């Protein structure tokens, strides 16, 4: 699972 | 609905939804809200326009955190509240910590932690069980990357780099997994990290220098440098083909200005190879710190083993390394 | 198993350690599961196979999930809810890069943002949720793709630069909303939704970083970028964090709307540990990269690493000149053979979109950066001393421009192992939208007076 903000 | 019917609620009318459909083409990839969030974060478009600090904004914030902690606006909306009526922050920090306990790689449950931590007034100094909870976050991921930035901030503003939780807790985690490269990146910061505090915070020492120099220290405790090569020694023998010792010890060696020849016969005795960090140090010490003799060719024969056997998805870069070290060899021939 | 796949990609590294961790647990677990789809025998992978046995790009499976993504989703994707500007980004970058005209999205995307849009300047993740570079970033860039007058016409730039001279930080950097955390994404973001609105360089006369002596959105910016690169030599995403490729990528980017590629990043980043740190991100046989050092390989790195290689090719090259001769290249400095395999023969999921690796669902953000970086393998991208730009400040990051990398044959180093039916449209690896879109809307904005 990837997040960028 | 539970706001719209409970009386606490009465004195302010929600802000409902506008998404821009039925007041245009469709917007694109809209959300199917339960009633639930659609209600709640109605109140607190309103909460927020009217600016109302009390303790009803601050149990909405906690219940739309409960059903989406990544609404990065009701953090922020939070922590303003808090400051605001002068909340207890002891009491906040145990909240916080079971939602962090709940949900994994988030930058505002971490991002909030350090708002309320770097108040003084609060935390004037560190608070006794908080290098435990990071180390129950590091037991559920140990390479969590918000964690780990939110623990050099609290190194950094307590000045906590010769604690000895930081370097035991490091030491914990390498145990338990030597290739954890987090734990060996805030092992550099512990130990060779700039720490005055008239400075903005780097990741390394000289960043006002060349860029070649970037990481030399202004002054050496040589004695500390000589003891953190043998523990990363140490740690290379029990895996050699783990990067990150290896590339912690090349930072060392940057830090204290000393060349990679000081680790020439630890890194041929890999070399029948057991590591291909051996390798590439090698190729180094022959190509840049030895100007001698046959060096540059046998720079050029450990880029070739990486480049066919050792570690071949690099070739480009090893070739291009090859043709740096044939090109300034070329120069010392023709001078 | 098919004759054109090199050993490189079917075994697994030669060199084993004896001691097991976590860490390799889960390297040779990601590895087993990689080997059947890498040697194209696995049950689930579509042809046709080329000659290099490597499977088709999935096009059409590919539109249709990206179609899909564009539409409503149920209550249970509510965490999703500050994203909706980067779902909108991430299906129309992938239909572009799949070669669809994304025009007639325009009334939808005006729709979308001008509900997200704040009176006092930026957007967020939608009505009532506070302006966030990272949401602003996506809707720019959405509004880029889509073009035309009236989606450019939306966002108020005057209220954008005043929002965006809050963020700038005493130390050079920038938080990504007022109140959150300062990291390289605050920097790129803002940068990219600076350059493309063509907003002035100076800070808003009432920026509280002017107090401390700042006086326009680039001062102290390169030096805050330099303090995160890491004895690693990868960029982390602040100081002393750990070096991660999706940091590298913001901070190169970011220095390159700063300057041309080969003055800004030798002076504010150490080259020789940057570009070993860059190119050890790269394993055999998955092929793809990971994002930092003892984690897995992952297909949205394809373009976090992979568009770092133009960034530092060039910085290396220098700018090639549209008059001069050729000049020679460093050439591609990674294996665009081990990441065209790890992208078509490993994260391609059957029923359509990309995935991160095996054993993954995909989603949109995972089909928008593997596409990226499948496209950026296609090209040669190099900055020229041409801009479409009329001004100074950011004139190289508007000189990119791109020649194709055509299909290989043969065995090589460096070759290109898609076929020219997978080729998608290039992207500009600062903006990450086609060069035309980037173009458009800077020339646009740059013939707009400034807001009174
Ligand atoms: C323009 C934008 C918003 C750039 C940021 C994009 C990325 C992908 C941010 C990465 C932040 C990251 C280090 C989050 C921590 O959790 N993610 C992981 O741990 C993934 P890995 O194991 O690959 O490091
Ligand atoms: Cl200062
Ligand atoms: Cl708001
Ligand atoms: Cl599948
Ligand atoms: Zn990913």
């Amino acid at each position: 699972k990837c997040v960028v903000m | 609905g539970k706001y719209s019917s409970d009386p606490e609620w009465a004195s302010i009318k929600p802000i409902e939804l506008n998404d821009g459909s039925d007041f245009g083409a469709m917007p694109l990839a809209t959300i199917s809200y339960s009633p639930e969030y659609l209600e709640a974060t109605s109140y607190l478009r309103a909460v927020m326009a009217a600016n109302e600090m009390s303790e009803r904004a601050l149990r909405l914030t906690g219940d739309i955190i409960s059903m989406n902690p990544a609404h990065y606006t009701v953090w922020i909306y939070r922590a303003k509240i808090l400051f605001a009526l002068g909340k207890d922050l002891n009491e906040e920090i145990e909240w916080l910590n079971k939602v962090a306990l709940k949900h994994l790689k988030n930058y505002q449950i971490w991002h909030h932690r350090q708002v309320l931590m770097s108040s003084r007034a609060h935390f004037p100094t560190l608070p006794p069980r908080e290098q435990d909870f990071l180390m129950e976050m590091f037991a559920q991921d140990a390479k969590s990357y918000h964690v780990w930035t939110y623990r050099h901030w609290l190194v950094r503003h307590f000045k906590l780099w010769d604690h000895p939780r930081e370097i035991q807790d490091v030491e914990a985690l390498l145990k338990a997994d030597v290739r954890n490269n987090s734990a060996w990146n805030h092992r550099y910061m512990l130990r060779f990290g700039p720490r005055d505090e008239n400075e903005f915070d780097a990741g390394l020492h000289n960043t006002t220098g060349p860029s070649s120099e970037k990481g030399r220290l202004p002054v050496v405790d040589e004695d500390l440098v000589d003891s953190e090569l043998q523990y990363s020694q140490s740690r290379i023998l029990e895996a050699p083909e783990n990067r990150s010792p290896w590339s912690y010890a090349r930072g060392v060696l940057q830090a204290a200005g000393r060349p990679l020849s000081e680790w020439k016969d630890f890194a041929r005795s890999f070399v029948a190879v057991k590591s291909s960090h051996a390798i590439e140090w090698l190729a180094d010490v022959y190509a840049e710190e030895d100007g001698s003799e046959g060096s540059a060719a046998e720079a050029v024969k450990m880029l070739t083993l990486l480049k066919e056997k050792y570690d071949p998805i690099r070739r480009n870069y090893w070739e291009y390394r090859i043709r740096q070290i044939t090109a300034s060899a070329a120069h010392a021939t023709e001078i | 198993v098919h004759p054109g796949i090199p050993a490189l990609f079917r075994e697994p590294p030669l060199i084993h350690d004896l001691l097991s961790t976590e860490t390799t647990e889960l390297q040779s677990e990601t590895v087993n599961k990689c080997l059947p789809l890498l040697k194209g025998i696995h049950n689930s992978q579509k042809g046709p196979f080329n000659k290099y046995g490597i499977p088709a790009l999935q096009r059409k499976d590919h539109l249709e999930y990206l179609y899909d993504s564009l539409e409503d989703y149920p209550a249970s994707f509510v965490a999703l809810d500050a994203s909706r500007p980067w779902m909108v980004y991430w299906a129309l970058a992938g239909l572009c890069l799949l070669g669809e005209d994304v025009t007639r999205f325009r009334e939808r995307v005006i729709s979308t943002f001008t509900a997200a849009q704040n009176s006092t300047g930026g957007i967020g993740g939608g009505h009532g949720q506070m302006s966030h570079v990272a949401s602003s970033y996506a809707a720019v860039l959405s509004i880029a793709m889509v073009g035309g007058e009236e989606a450019f016409k939306l966002i108020d730039r005057k209220a954008m630069w005043k929002w965006l001279g809050k963020l700038k930080q005493p130390d050079g950097g920038f938080t990504v909303c007022e109140g959150g955390e300062e990291d390289v994404r605050g920097a790129y973001c803002a940068m990219v939704v600076h350059a493309l609105l063509d907003l002035p360089l100076a800070l808003p006369p009432e920026a509280e970083a002017r107090q401390n002596g700042l006086e326009t959105f680039t001062d102290g910016l390169p030096e805050y970028l330099s303090r995160c690169q890491t004895y690693e030599g990868g960029i982390s995403g602040s100081p002393g964090s750990e070096a991660h490729g999706a940091y590298a990528f913001c901070a190169l980017a970011c220095l390159c709307l700063l300057g041309r590629p080969e003055v800004v990043v030798p002076r504010y980043m150490n080259i020789a540990t940057l570009l070993p740190w860059l190119s050890a991100r790269q394993y055999a046989p998955e092929g793809g990269f990971s994002g930092r050092t003892n984690k897995l390989v992952d297909g949205c790195y394809s373009h976090w690493v992979g568009n770092c290689w133009p960034l530092v090719q060039a910085a290396l090259d220098g700018t090639q000149p549209l008059a001069g001769p050729k000049r020679s290249s460093v050439g591609n400095l990674y294996s665009r053979e081990g990441l065209t395999r790890y992208i078509l023969s490993c994260c391609q999921c059957k029923l359509g979109g990309l995935r991160d690796k095996p054993g993954k669902h995909p989603d949109s953000y995972h089909t928008c950066y593997a596409l990226t970086g499948l496209s950026t393998v296609q090209y040669y991208h190099y900055c020229t001393d041409s801009s479409v730009s009329s001004k100074d400040d950011f004139s190289s990051a508007f000189s990119w421009k791109h020649d194709p990398n055509f299909a290989s044959d043969g065995q090589g180093s460096d070759i290109g192992v898609f076929t020219e039916n997978d080729r998608l449209v290039p992207f500009h690896p600062i903006f990450v939208i086609p060069h035309k879109s980037a173009e458009d809307i800077r020339v646009w904005f740059e013939n707009q007076s400034f807001d009174l």
